[PDB]
RNA sequence: AACAGUGGUAGGAGAGCGUUCUAAGGGCUGUGAAGCCAGACCGGAAGGACUGGUGGAGCGCUUAGAAGUGAGAAUGCCGGU
RNA sequence: UAUCCUUGGGAGUCAGACUGCGAGUGAUAAUCCGUAGUCGAAAGGGAAACAGCCCAGACCGCCAGCUAAGGUCCCAAAG
RNA sequence: GACCGAUAGUGAACCAGUACCGUGAGGGAAAGGUGAAAAGCACCCCGGAAGGGGAGUGAAAGAGAUCCUGAAACCGUGUGCCUACAAGUAGUCAGAGCCCGUUAACGGGUGAUGGCGUGCCUUUUGUAGAAUGAACCGGCGAGUUACGAUCUCGUGCAAGGUU
């Protein structure tokens, strides 16, 4: 098994979740095919995590590609910025810029 | 308490319009740094007993050693030096391992400054001695000259 | 196979099994034996009008026991009336040997 | 420590007349049969009644004036829909309804209920189709 | 002196919500939900406690009850005959032997029909 | 109009249950491009089924 | 032992459980203390032990004494979500 | 039958509700007084649901028995 | 010092009467902890970089810069049991089937079906209320001290007691 972590990328979760529910427990190039077609903001880092995972797994533990699936992938939620935004009236609201970890773990079938 | 808080005076804000708690101070004692309710105030602990349950409760200290010949009475105590090793080695000849207290009449500057530094050993006069002194350490040595003038006091 | 009747209650005892039944005052490793033999079955058929005339039942003690705890809650709303308590049961475990009829 | 029963249970299969007798007379008897009520291994939550056969269901009977007067109302969930039979046109034309309503309201509510109510079949006539099965005749002991 | 007053409240806070365990939803795991429920769970024991007492004594007698109409008896005429003919203390619950062993029963009913005329 | 109460997780989870997205449409690499998208160009060299374009 | 009794709001009376500090004796820790996590153990209640993981240097028992002494609600205050 | 007095230490309460029984009103169409009960401070069973109506006063456990008000064709135990 | 130990103690343990607010008098915060020692990750791989995986230092790298410990609310991944004819203050008593195996105990988890069952506090003669209050979790938050009066209990002495 190798592992890849991406932290506090400026990314709301819920959002990348998305994406993610497509390449689980896929094959590497249909995952890798698969987050090249899907116009959304999450495939670009997902797909570097994916090939950094990859790249892990086939230096240090002397692994071979075309045989590796997706064990393991999640998305979990980190540190928030909180901003705020003047409303009518002479009132204030609360915005919220939320950044999420991304894991990877691929391993031999 | 409430009144020395520095800051205060005013209401926090009008808090009105909206229907929040009427709040009334920024140091009330609900408040995160506001006042403390009752708590301690500086004052003494110390009051007095009857003469006679004074000298009843001495007597009874005293006597109680003897009951159980943990008083030890010498002819009289002489250290020529002031020399620690001295005064262990006075100890060491009688039966004395554990904390023991010295009563001499008068008041002898060698004895106090040899013994001044062992754990255990608490040197005092005939005029000073004590309920909690006698009944905390366990044996009492007492010099004759002091046994005489303590049954005069008393 | 007998109807016995201990503890306030009745029971069907055959020989070879194990009952718990109410404290018996006995110290385990004894034996008990049970006079109120209601019914007898098997073969004949028995049937004493209050119970059957000279049938006594074997029986001997290993264990004597309390069960499980169980805890009693009580409240009453809007009136700050509660009460909490514990109760655990005591029982007697008992073999029969011999009907005995 | 009694004993309840679980799916190790045997249901027979009766065959009653419904000629002469009157409505709710044969209908709470049906009804106790239904739930299982006939039989020492009863038990309330789980189902150990019997079949039920009705044949000739046209020729029910009842006292009185009912026959011109006992009116079956039902509404629609609709504003003003209230629709009315007399029993006279639910005997000539719907005959087995009103014995599955009669039958259907003396048996108890939730899933239990309406799981017993499909053991009931009713046919107006004297021929029914269950063959295979062997109905036994049952008489109405009350 | 002054007393923190830390590692008291969370001791007893955390068993209420062991109680708890296997609650629906939120009732598991907030505590002010799961020391109401737990408080209404005390009393629904107390009151079932005793109504058990009075819900198999319902069941014998409907069994006893098929058992008797089996032999051409009703429950209050069984009854009747064994309480007359001699008494045969026999509980509802050791009476139910008719789903056991009919035979004996039907020895019983035969008894207190004998007596009952 | 504001909500009357807060809704649960259970009713939230099941709320979310058709948002989800689809898996695109998957076909041949064009002229040994990279597994290009139904009707369109081949990622590497816009290629339709080695029909190179642009 | 034998009898008799034990619903309860405002209230009156009694007996107890826990937290921090001080005094003496007695003694546990780097062969792993306080704290945190899990468990199918023990008392009539408040409550108390025993095993395993984490933690990495301080804590507890018996008898007395002194209190900033026990939190579910005040359109309570602060913070997080 | 076991309650009563005197002294001394602490309280809380301060012009409640409904239903029977005997007198006087609005207009015996909501009232007044005397008397008894229950709720307030009382759970359980019956009146379909129903603080005040009927039976009856919960220390705890048992898968034992006899009864009160009310009931015995099926919901729902018993003719 | 039978005084506090970071919501405590000065408003201020930290570049505090600072930041910020107001024309002005004036009001007035939040914020401590790597390790014994920087020995603060040479070198290789993915990556534009941030961030990771190896190798290395170290007793510990799950101590890597908001860095001792790391509870609850809140957000997720995997799995054992149940769930698409069912009316619900969701719990309690009875109970099949299935899966496990404990501080060995008349054991643990789940749960088809049947019975019963109108949350908590405050106030009122009376509340399920359509009478008030709480979005949830965590911390803080209310019968004290001084001097007088009277009564109970305990100790010393006693026609005397006491500074």
């Amino acid at each position: 098994q190798a592992k890849a972590v991406a932290r506090t990328v400026r990314i709301a979760p819920r959002k990348a979740r998305l994406v993610m529910d497509l390449i689980r427990g896929k094959q590497v190039g249909e995952a890798v095919s698969i987050l090249n077609l899907t116009p959304r903001a999450a495939s670009p880092i997902i797909e570097k995590v994916l090939k950094s995972a990859i790249a892990n797994a086939e230096h240090n533990y002397e692994m071979d590609a075309n045989n590796l699936v997706i064990s393991q992938a999640f998305v979990d939620e980190g540190p928030t910025l909180k901003r705020f935004r003047p409303r009518a009236m002479g009132r204030a609201s609360q915005i919220n810029k939320r950044t999420s970890h991304i894991t990877i773990v691929v391993s031999e079938k | 308490n409430r009144s020395e808080v520095r800051g205060g005076g005013r209401k926090p804000w009008r808090q009105k319009g909206t229907g929040r708690a009427r709040q009334g101070s920024i140091r009330s004692p609900q408040w995160r740094g506001g006042g403390v309710v009752f708590g301690p105030t500086p004052r003494s602990y110390s009051y007095k007993l009857p003469k006679k349950v004074r000298r009843l409760a001495i007597k009874s200290v005293l006597s109680s050693k003897v009951i159980d010949n943990n008083i030890i009475v010498l002819e009289d105590l002489t250290l020529d030096t002031a020399k620690t090793k001295e005064m262990a080695a006075i100890l060491k000849g009688l039966s004395v391992e554990k904390k023991a207290l010295i009563v001499t009449a008068d008041a002898n500057e060698a004895v106090a400054l040899s013994a001044r530094n062992i754990p255990g050993v608490t040197v005092v006069e005939a005029n000073g001695i004590n309920v909690l002194d006698v009944v905390n350490h366990e044996k009492l040595l007492i010099t004759k000259a002091a046994v005489e003038k303590v049954e005069e006091v008393l | 196979y007998a109807i016995i009747k201990t503890g306030g209650k009745q029971i069907k005892v055959e020989e070879g099994q194990t009952v718990y039944i109410e404290k018996l005052a006995a110290e385990a490793g004894e034996t008990v034996t049970f006079e109120d033999v209601l019914f007898v079955g098997g073969d004949n058929v028995k049937v004493g009008n209050p119970t059957v005339e000279g049938a006594t039942v074997t029986a001997k003690v290993e264990k004597q026991g309390r069960a499980k705890k169980i805890t009693v809650f009580r409240y009453k709303p809007k009136k700050n009336v509660h009460k909490k308590q514990g109760h655990r049961q005591p029982y007697t475990k008992v073999t029969i040997e011999k009907i005995n009829a | 420590t009694p004993m309840a029963n679980a799916s190790t249970i045997e249901r027979k299969w009766l065959v009653v007349d419904a000629a002469g007798k009157t409505l709710g007379r044969l209908s709470s008897e049906v009804a106790a049969i239904l739930r299982g009520k006939h039989k020492p291994t009863y038990t309330p939550h789980v189902d150990t009644g019997d079949h039920v056969i009705i044949i000739n269901a046209e020729k029910i009977e009842l006292t009185g004036k009912k026959l011109t007067d006992k009116i079956y109302y039902r509404h629609t969930q609709h504003p003003g829909g209230l629709k009315s039979r007399t029993a006279l046109e639910m005997r000539t034309n719907y005959p087995e309804k009103m014995l599955e309503l009669a039958i259907k309201g003396m048996l108890p509510k939730g899933s239990l209920g309406r799981q017993m109510f499909k053991k009931l079949n009713v046919y107006r006539g004297s021929e029914h189709p269950h063959e295979a099965q062997k109905p036994e005749v049952y008489e109405l002991r009350g | 002196p002054r007393v923190k007053g830390g590692t008291v409240t969370r001791k007893r806070r955390k068993k209420v919500l062991k109680l708890a365990k296997g609650y629906f939803g939120s009732k598991h795991t907030l505590y002010k939900v799961a020391n109401q429920q737990v408080m209404k769970s005390g009393n629904y024991a107390f009151r079932d406690r005793r109504q058990k007492k009075r819900d198999f004594r319902k069941l014998w007698i409907t069994r006893i009850n098929a058992a008797a109409r089996m032999n051409g008896l009703s429950y209050s005429r069984l009854m009747h005959g064994l309480k007359l003919s001699g008494i045969e203390v026999n509980r509802k619950m050791l009476a139910d032997l008719a789903v056991n062993d009919l035979t004996a029963f039907n020895q019983l009913a035969d008894a207190a029909k004998a007596q009952l005329n | 109009a504001v909500p009357f109460r807060r809704t649960s997780k259970m009713k939230k989870r099941l709320r979310r249950t058709h948002f989800k997205l689809n898996v695109p449409g998957m076909t041949e690499c064009p002229s040994c491009g990279e597994m290009k998208l139904s009707h369109r160009v081949c990622k590497a060299c816009g290629s339709y089924n080695g029909k190179d374009i642009n």
